[PDB]
Formats: structure tokens, C-alpha cells, sequence
């Protein structure tokens, strides 16, 4: 009932295609609508459903924490200042 | 203990004053080349191991009577080589301060 070529619409620049259509997946990845269709073709129950969110919280969170710490602990990463002591 | 090895010194000495005489040797003159040649010659031991054969010749410790060790890094287990090491880390203070056939 939208109007139509104005929802997952991308022009193509100069004849580049390949680029215009990579271009538009990587906004549909984004946005998240290819994990939707993927994931709508069979039914999720609740329960694992959940639980694969719950899994998805805690890996994010984790991976969050462990970049964090390896960046902070990047600094002590330099030569050694006191090498032979 | 250093006691011992005084006693092992004396000893080396008199028995090299003997050795000198047997040989008919010089006392004065008689090197540690005189002393191997004369024992090769009175124990001839052709054991092929020359550790094996006979030998006349002349590790310690790292503290006195008192217990106090000599080298102030003794407690590292390996005062010779921290020792050096502090010594190569000095000298490349010092450089840093101031500014083939050969394995």
C-alpha cells in the first residue's frame, strides 16, 4: 500500500551494477532485514528463540569486554625499555 | 672448605719436590709439563680417555667462617652471571649517557 521504488531502492552510479547491488545488500545486512528473511523461513520456538538472544547478549558483551581489554593492554605492548634489567 | 684445599696445595708441592728428585730433576725448574712428562713415564697408561690417565696437578665457596657471602648478588642463585650482566647494563647506561672472522 507504500509507494513503490522508494523502500531498498539504490541508483546505480555510472553503470557500476555490481557495485549498486553490493552497495544494497550491505544496507539490507545492516539493517538487519537479511537475518529476518533468513531466519523467518522456519519457526524459531520461543524457548530457543530466547535462548539464542540471551546467547547473542552474552557473546556481544564478552567480545566488548575482551576488545576493551586487549586495546587498553596494547599500551604495555612497546619495546623494552630496560632490556638486561 | 680453603683449609683443604691449602692442605692439597702443600701436599702437591711436596710431592713435586719428590718427583723432582726421582727424575733427578731440578726442584726449582721443574714445570708442570716436567711433573706430566715424569708421571707419563713412571705410569705408563695407555688408556685412550686421557681424563682416564694418571695425573699430578695443582669449584669453591661463596662464604666465609661468619656466613656472609662475598658477592652481594650471591641470593640470585647466579651472582656470576647477574654480576656481568649488571656490569653490560652499566656500561650501556654510560655509553647511553654519553651520546669478519669474528662469532
Amino acid at each position: 500500500k507504500h509507494l513503490k521504488f522508494i523502500a531498498r531502492t539504490v541508483m546505480v552510479q555510472e553503470g557500476n551494477v555490481e557495485s549498486a547491488y553490493r552497495t544494497l545488500n550491505r544496507i539490507l545486512t545492516m539493517d538487519g532485514l537479511i537475518e529476518d528473511i533468513k531466519h523467518r523461513r522456519y519457526y524459531e520456538k520461543p524457548c530457543r528463540r530466547r535462548q539464542r538472544e540471551s546467547y547473542e547478549r552474552c557473546r556481544r558483551i564478552y567480545n566488548m569486554e575482551m576488545a576493551r581489554k586487549i586495546n587498553f593492554l596494547m599500551r604495555k605492548n612497546r619495546a623494552d625499555p630496560w632490556q638486561g634489567c | 672448605t680453603e683449609d683443604f684445599i691449602k692442605k692439597q696445595i702443600e701436599e702437591f708441592n711436596i710431592g713435586k719436590r719428590h718427583l723432582a728428585n726421582m727424575m733427578g730433576e731440578d726442584p726449582e725448574t721443574f714445570t708442570q709439563e716436567d711433573i706430566d712428562r715424569a708421571i707419563a713415564y713412571l705410569f705408563p697408561s695407555g688408556l685412550f680417555e686421557k681424563r682416564a690417565r694418571p695425573v699430578m696437578k695443582h669449584r669453591a665457596i661463596q662464604w666465609g667462617e661468619d656466613g656472609r657471602p662475598f658477592h652481594y648478588l650471591f641470593y640470585t642463585g647466579k651472582q656470576s652471571y647477574y654480576s656481568l650482566m649488571h656490569d653490560v647494563y652499566g656500561m650501556l647506561l654510560n655509553l647511553e649517557k654519553h651520546q669478519i672472522g669474528s662469532r
